[PDB]
DNA sequence: CCCCGGGGCCCCCCCGGC
DNA sequence: TTTTTTCGGGGGGGCCCCGGGG
């Protein structure tokens, strides 16, 4: 219990992060460096990529002697994380060349400790380098609105088409039983700055996406109040949820023209 | 009395490959694998009570040393081995990270694998192929035919044969010397004859005889272990005169409490394995035995039906 | 369930201790010796109906645990579900856990195990092997061909013979003493003959005979009472029918058979069975006679088992016997 | 990180290039050509078949025996053309719901990993559904979904199985380009076996390689496994241990129906020495290899042999009659087995009555080619015609006084003279009258057509109906469709 | 409505009592006598023994002339009890030589009567004396915390090991995916004497129990705010929940240590 | 007052001897 | 060189809906 020691002030934060994307990917590699934790995963269909960054400022304490990698099955990690109370400090502990990690739940008001050991998995995956790309359209909208739109349009068709044009965002879910259309107009309210719908628009874009991947993405709405969507002509759409110190990004490949 | 004496089949279960009698070539190969390493996927098939589970467990123990608890996953018929189990638990065990000595791998022991469903066996194929660099699979079964061909292709087949009377005698004498058991040559001969190459049966019969009568002689052994009824049936079917066969049926089988269904099934099996008689005659006798078996299954399980079957067999053999 | 006197004699006279089990001295002595010195192995009891297997195992459980045996053993039978899931969960939990009440070993009794599926029997193998240090299994069966070889290899076998005559006589004497009944020697002989080594038949027939008496306090049960209540042919009837068949013409034999049957409403199957038993003792010069007798009588019995015309079947019996015995001349 | 000495040889010497795979060169080339022209076919909507004819199939189906190299070949052809592979196997859940959720959304979706990695085809998916034979299930098993996707997909699809001649694979009858992989020849594998033996430092006789390949029945993976296990201790594979090695590693393979029929009907095994070698237990086990089709094959092929086991004075016809009698007895036993009592304990007896005994009575040399059982198709045809007869009978119930069998045997021959003959004789003028009869018995045009097929022998209506002028049939159809008709079973 | 008449002022209490152990046993004999109702049942696997006692202080009125035994299937009894509102009094009624038990739900304010009858069953069970044992260790802790610990540990393994040592109680589970260990210490807070953990130790103990049985047992937490666990080597573990007048007890056999 | 986890049925698919 | 009947058991996929948490 010397190499890696990462103390979350509240165990709920890590559980929320895991729940954000545990239903899209199953086996994830978390690399802990001297700056923080980075995780990259690809779903079974190789269509959706999940990126997670947690900075050093997101921990009550953080100490990593040497860079380490930990392969975890998110199901078991969530199973363990459900055993912690809301008002408990969490500690991830690892040693050199670890076969397992230690999750320690500590309570200060009560002298009770809960130590769990999670067996690590051997995962052989290639780290894809996600270079920055100047997207055509940028959008920022409250997470609740996007989640409601996606859940409403999902039951109509297996696919949802987003058309961003001058001062307009259109979601269409034409299917078999019927069709659906929702039009969002950018607007800003000073009384409630957390409700404004911001759109920076350069080139018109019309992209079609699978509904199941949007349904998986919207599960991250808890982490961030406002979700950002960056869209290009053909490059994968980037759905980002911010975190106190870090972010959770979803890269979704559009359906071919 | 609330106490229990530990059975000798458990008290004297071999703990190393050197203590396993019979199948010298296979045990030597297992010993070489254990000494060297790089265990391949293997399937071990044989008849009951010859040392398959013992061999697999000894191999795993000697290969993995102190890492036995962490690097061995044992599943048998008494456990759940459905498609979900194969797809989740076995896969997780295969993907588990576990540092091991330079030439060792994790072992999955699927005992009595012949009872596994086709779907689970199909699911095992890619799990075996993908994680062969850290996990190896050992199957133990009684019927190798039940293992699907794709799995057999990926495994090494190590078939076990019935133990000879010499190996059984050696093991029995070792156990007798350890336990200080009073015995006579005829008693051991009877034990071996009734065991029919099943070491577990021989040891259990010896322990039962010692407990019930102490002295292990022919009389006590037969008082404990009954004469195999298949041999009585074989004598009945090969009798020269119909009167002798009927007498055997009435005295050695019917009056001993053997059911008609058991008698007819044993007759069918013995006639099937009666190489001394011509095949066509055996086929005719099997036809008659099948007629009688159908009649018994319809509910007429009387001694008259068996007598009629014997009479028809005698007519055929004339 | 008011009192023990409202029960059928088969259940009212069930042995409670090993000392009340008759006709199985070898097995009883061996199992008592095993229990006394704490050397009980896994047991298999193979035998025909009504020989004392269930009674013996229950008495052994009482001997080991006492009056509260029911809460210290796991008894499963054909009337219960004994699938693979049951073996995996209930039997496994019972075999791998300590006794609640005492600190002794644990007994599992799988009565009528021949009715268990192959999958459950296979699942039981490693359960038996793994928990031998603290658990023992007892299997009971009438048909050994339904038991897998793996299960047979793990058990010590005891065969329950058909009950000898002497055990039946002693149990009958006990029942007569308890019930205040009188049984004539010939009546006892007939009862033992018709029992065929099954105690349940003896008890049921004796209860029916008691119910058949006008005044059970003084009236005695004779062979006539036994035959009347069971509706079975008398030895004299069988002898007369056989003599008529073997020594008279077709008309006389047919008339004699019809008259004998109609006198007491006898069944043709009983006559055939009794005549077969009588003929089994005959010393026949030619084997063809016996062959034809056995084959034709078996065919007639099988035909009767499915119904048919009774008169034609009786004539067939007469003709078969006559034709078969025609071969004794040369 | 893993030492190369701790790897299985099947992994160490896996083919890393398409030219390193031994055998089935033609099938590999066919698959390469089909996958390389997938875009060209797409531009033509998969309508213009090419030189090889692989232009109308949007999905390939590779099948063959185990251990030939189907998976490696498919993977290598996928990588060589630059595509991205989306592979699934029996280790994953592939039911109706899971198939409609995961793979359905990838048949027309760009590969995010392909986008980030970057050829013009690296952003597309080549779905490889391996071990389709293991997809246990019917409509919900996902096999039907994969068959449907083989008809609709925007990217190449590859399906790998072992036994394509399986009922569960029927939905894939004509949906894919079939590609056969066959037992590779000994010469192709000999080079690799010699190379492996040289690298592993053990003695391998070149001649012994042929026997080893024969033992594994063209299973390269099993050959390498056997080589490893033998070299473990015995490093000298000489000619003094060929028999022991071959007998120790003889895979127990269940014979196929044609092979079962051929072996059971061979007269050699029924001779004294042949019976001593191939015992009765062996014959019963051969029956048990496939107990559902063996009796059918024996019944089909027991009249097409030249016997070599005839008794002195017995002719072929008498042996055939005895075999037929025992086949009838076996059929009765089979009826007993598949009843409410479920008397499966009689299965061995059936084996003797249905297959072994009749075969032994006519065993010899085949006088032709082993034919598949014709009883199944005949039974299906009988069921179809019985359903049609039931429909016709319950359409005419209100007018007739008979059962369906009586309708077939008595009524229909007279119905023909009022329904078909007037057309043949009068022509168009016979229209109305016919309809009148059709109205009195609630007959529909479909009922007319179905009735016109029951007749056999000298009263077959196929050619006769086909010869009627088209104008008469058109007038009949128009007149029937231009009027109201009564209905018997007015379900509500 | 002559021999046995017992009125629960609140019909929900009996429903809760039955629900506390309805998933453990099915056939139960209720013995009703002048001083109240008792019941003892053994699980089908014969690993768990349930003992319920309800005194006469738990009834608004209670009358029993002679001892009466009622054999019931707990599934049917739970079904019947689910048909009663929380604002209705519940009267249990039984007569001489009864073949049935009457459950009468009364709502005087709404003047609503709901009468149900449940057929009795012949159960040949003799009340087995649960002889008192001097346990090595005895602890008491809030039922909610024990339920949470059991539920959390059941996710890892099918067996849970409890170790009682000087000033320490440890619950450990080891499974395929990992392991877990929860350690608690005796703690007393005078401000709120309901979250306190009390322990009295004479000999340290270490016992392993099946997780499914503990999951079944923790369902009694709805009856009491505290649970008392008595553990002793070579004896069943006792889990007691205390009612207003009576209690519910679970005797669970430990797993063989081999 | 609304969403999510997980027990319980419901439906369908395949075996069956030594 | 292709493709069937019945109970009972077992397995496995699919919902359904109560309960509990937020
Ligand atoms: N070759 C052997 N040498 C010594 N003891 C043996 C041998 N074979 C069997 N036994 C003894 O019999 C007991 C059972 O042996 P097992 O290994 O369980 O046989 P098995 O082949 O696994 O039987 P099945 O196929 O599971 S019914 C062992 O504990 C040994 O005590
Ligand atoms: N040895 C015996 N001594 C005295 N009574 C016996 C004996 N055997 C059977 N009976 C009587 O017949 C009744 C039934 O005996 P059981 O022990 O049930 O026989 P069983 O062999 O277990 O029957 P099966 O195998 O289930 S058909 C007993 O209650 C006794 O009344
Ligand atoms: N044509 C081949 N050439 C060289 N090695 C082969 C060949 N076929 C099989 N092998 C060897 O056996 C191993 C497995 O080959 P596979 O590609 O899995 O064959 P397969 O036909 O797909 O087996 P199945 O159908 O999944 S049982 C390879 O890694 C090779 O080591
Ligand atoms: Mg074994
Ligand atoms: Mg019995
Ligand atoms: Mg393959």
């Amino acid at each position: 219990a010397s190499m890696l020691e990462a103390k979350f002030e509240e165990a709920s934060l890590f559980k929320r992060i895991i729940d954000g994307f545990k239903d899209c990917v199953q086996l994830v590699n978390f690399q802990c460096k001297e700056d923080g934790i980075i995780a990259q995963a690809v779903d079974d269909s190789r269509v959706l990529l999940v990126s997670l960054e947690i900075g050093v400022e997101a921990f009550q304490e953080y100490r990593c002697d040497h860079p380490v990698t930990l392969g975890m099955d998110l199901t078991s990690l969530s199973k363990i994380l459900r055993c912690g109370n809301n008002t408990d400090t969490l500690t991830l502990i690892a040693d050199n060349t670890p076969d397992s990690i230690i999750l320690l739940f500590e309570d200060t008001k009560k002298d009770r400790i809960a130590e769990y050991s999670l067996k690590l998995m051997d995962i052989d995956a290639d780290f894809l380098k996600i270079e920055e790309l100047q997207y055509d359209s940028t959008l920022s909208l409250p997470s609740s609105e996007f989640s409601k739109i996606v859940r409403d349009l999902s039951q109509l068709s297996d696919s949802i088409n987003i058309m961003i044009t001058k001062e307009t965002i259109k979601f269409v879910a034409d299917g078999d039983i019927g069709s659906g259309s929702v039009i969002i107009k950018p607007f800003v309210d000073m009384e409630h700055p957390e409700t404004s719908i911001k759109l920076e628009m350069d080139q018109p874009v019309d992209l079609t996406f699978g509904a199941k991947y949007l349904l998986d993405i919207i599960k991250g709405s808890s982490l961030s109040d406002r979700v950002g969507i960056r869209l290009s002509s053909e490059a994968p759409a980037l759905f980002q949820f911010d975190l106190k110190s870090g972010f959770l990004q979803f890269f979704l490949a559009p359906k071919f023209n | 009395t609330l106490s229990l004496q530990l059975p000798w089949v458990e008290k004297y279960r071999p703990q190393v490959l050197s203590d396993i009698v019979g199948n010298k070539e296979t045990i030597d190969r297992l010993q070489q694998i254990a000494k060297d390493g790089n265990m391949p996927h293997m399937i071990i098939s044989g008849m009951p009570g010859i040392g398959k589970t013992t061999s697999v467990h000894c191999l795993a123990h000697e290969l993995l040393g102190r890492s036995y608890a962490d690097g061995v996953l044992e599943l048998n018929a008494s456990d759940d081995r459905g498609i979900d189990v194969v797809r989740n638990q076995i896969k997780h065990f295969a993907q588990k990270k576990l540092h091991l000595p330079p030439g060792k791998h994790k072992i999955v022991i699927l005992d009595e694998a012949d009872s596994m469903t086709a779907g689970a066996q199909q699911a095992l194929r890619r799990t075996m192929e993908l994680y062969s660099n850290s996990t190896r699979f050992a199957f133990a079964c009684n019927q190798s035919n039940k293992i699907i061909e794709p799995l057999q292709s990926r495994c090494a087949i190590l078939r076990y044969s019935k133990l000879s009377d010499e190996d059984v005698l050696k093991r029995l004498l070792q156990i007798i010397k350890l336990e200080d058991v009073k015995y006579t040559n005829d008693g051991l001969e009877a034990i071996i004859f009734t065991a029919e190459g099943d070491m577990r049966q021989a040891i259990n019969n010896l322990q039962s005889t010692v407990a019930g009568h102490g002295l292990v002689n022919a009389d006590n052994v037969f008082k404990i272990v009954d004469s195999p009824h298949p041999l009585i049936v074989k004598k009945m079917l090969l009798a020269s005169n119909l009167e002798d066969s009927i007498q055997i049926l009435r005295t050695d089988l019917w009056k001993k409490g053997y059911s008609s269904i058991d008698i007819v099934t044993t007759s069918f099996r013995v006639t099937k394995n009666l190489a001394q008689v011509k095949e066509s005659v055996r086929l005719e006798m099997i036809k008659e035995i099948g007629l009688t078996h159908m009649r018994i299954l319809e509910g007429v399980g009387t001694y008259l039906q068996l007598a009629s079957m014997l009479a028809k067999i005698h007519k055929l053999n004339n | 369930k008011r009192s023990k006197e409202n029960l059928p004699w088969v259940e009212k006279y069930r042995p409670e201790t090993l000392d009340e089990v008759y006709g199985q001295n070898e097995v009883i002595t061996t199992v008592r010796k095993f229990v006394d010195e704490g050397k009980l192995p896994h047991l298999l009891f193979y035998g025909p109906p009504g020989t004392g297997k269930t009674s013996t195992i229950v008495a052994l459980a009482r001997e080991i645990y006492g009056k509260n045996y029911s809460n210290m053993v796991l008894e499963l039978n054909a009337s219960d579900d004994r699938g693979i899931d049951v073996v995996r969960n209930q039997i496994k939990d019972f075999a791998s856990t300590r006794q609640i009440f005492s600190k002794g070993f644990k007994l599992i009794i799988l009565d009528e195990a021949d009715a268990m599926t192959n999958a459950a029997q296979n699942a039981l193998r490693r359960v038996i092997e793994r928990y031998t240090k603290n658990t023992r299994f007892c299997v009971l069966a009438n048909y050994a061909h339904k038991l897998t070889p793996a299960l047979l290899s793990r058990c010590t076998r005891f065969r329950f013979q058909p009950l000898p005559q002497e055990a039946i006589e002693r149990r009958i004497a006990n029942v007569l003493v308890h019930e205040k009944l009188k049984l004539s020697p010939n009546a006892e002989k007939a009862l033992i003959e018709l029992s065929n080594g099954d105690m349940r038949r003896v008890l049921n027939v004796l209860q029916s005979c008691k119910a058949t008496l006008d005044n059970p306090d003084e009236d005695e049960i004779s062979d006539d009472v036994i035959y009347e209540c069971c509706g079975a042919p008398r030895p004299s009837d069988l002898k007369a029918v056989l003599k008529s068949i073997l020594e008279d013409d077709w008309g006389t034999a047919h008339y004699t058979l019809n008259k004998v049957r109609s006198a007491k409403g006898l069944a043709l199957i009983d006559l055939i069975e009794g005549i077969v038993k009588i003929l089994e003792d005959y010393e026949l010069q030619n084997e063809e006679t016996r062959v034809h007798l056995l084959t034709k009588l078996a065919d007639i019995e099988y035909s009767i088992s499915k119904g048919g015309n009774d008169q034609i079947q009786g004539s067939a019996v007469i003709g078969a016997i006559k034709a078969s015995f025609e071969n004794e001349t040369k | 990180v893993v030492r190369e000495e701790d790897k299985l040889w099947t992994v160490k010497y896996a083919p890393t290039n398409l030219q390193q795979v031994c055998g089935n060169k033609g099938s590999v080339m066919k698959l390469k050509n089909w996958l390389a022209n997938w875009e060209n076919s797409k531009k033509n909507s998969f309508k213009h078949a090419g030189k090889d004819g692989s232009g109308v199939f949007r999905a390939a189906m590779l099948y063959g025996p185990p251990g030939i190299g189907k998976t490696t070949a498919a993977h290598l052809v996928a990588q060589e053309l630059g595509y991205d592979i989306l592979e699934q196997n029996a280790s994953d859940v592939r039911s109706k719901t899971l198939l409609n959720a995961g793979v359905k959304n990838a048949l027309d979706n760009m590969s995010v990993v392909g986008y980030f990695k970057h050829n013009l085809n690296g952003k597309h998916f080549v779905i490889i559904m391996d071990e389709v034979d293991g997809m246990s299930g019917g409509d919900r098993g996902g096999v039907g979904q994969l068959a449907q996707f083989c008809r609709k997909t925007s990217t190449p699809l590859i399906l790998i199985c072992n036994e394509r001649n399986l009922p569960k694979m029927r939905p894939f009858d004509r949906v894919c380009l079939d590609i056969q992989f066959r037992r590779p020849d000994a010469n192709s594998i000999k080079s690799r076996l010699m190379t492996i033996a040289i690298r592993e430092k053990f003695k391998l006789d070149p001649n012994v390689i042929d026997r080893l390949i024969q033992t594994t029945r063209g299973d390269i993976r099993q050959v390498i496994n056997l080589l490893s296990t033998i070299s473990t201790t015995t490093k000298t594979i000489n000619h003094e241990n060929i028999n022991e090695i071959s007998k120790a590693w003889e895979k127990n393979i269940a014979l196929k129906p044609f092979d079962i029929a051929h072996k059971m009907l061979d007269g050699q095994i029924y001779s004294d020495i042949g019976s001593r070698n191939f015992t009765l237990n062996d014959k019963i086990a051969l029956y048990f290899d496939d107990f559902d089709f063996t009796p059918l094959m024996i019944q089909e092929n027991y009249l097409s042999t030249r016997p070599s086991v005839l008794k002195p004075g017995q002719s072929h016809l008498e042996a055939v009659a005895e075999a037929a009698n025992c086949i009838s007895l076996g059929d009765i036993v089979e009826k007993k087995i598949r009843s409410s009592e479920q008397l499966w304990s009689l299965l061995p007896l059936h084996a003797v009555l249905s297959s072994v005994y009749p075969a032994s009575k006519v065993a010899g040399h085949m006088a032709g080619r082993i034919n598949f059982t014709a009883w199944l198709g005949q039974n299906s045809k009988s069921a179809k015609y019985y359903r049609l007869l039931q429909e016709i009978h319950y359409h005419t119930r209100l007018g007739t006084s008979t059962d369906k069998i009586g309708l077939r045997l008595d009524y229909l021959p007279t119905f023909r003279k009022r329904l078909l003959d007037p057309f043949l004789k009068q022509g168009a003028d016979a229209i109305s009258s016919v309809i009148e009869v059709m109205d009195d018995y609630y007959l529909t045009k479909e009922d007319w057509d179905s009735i016109m097929e029951f007749f056999v022998g000298p009263d077959v209506t196929t050619a006769i109906i086909k010869k009627i002028p088209a104008t008469v049939k058109s007038g009949f159809t128009r007149k029937y469709n231009s009027m109201t008709h009564p209905v018997a079973i007015y379900r509500t």
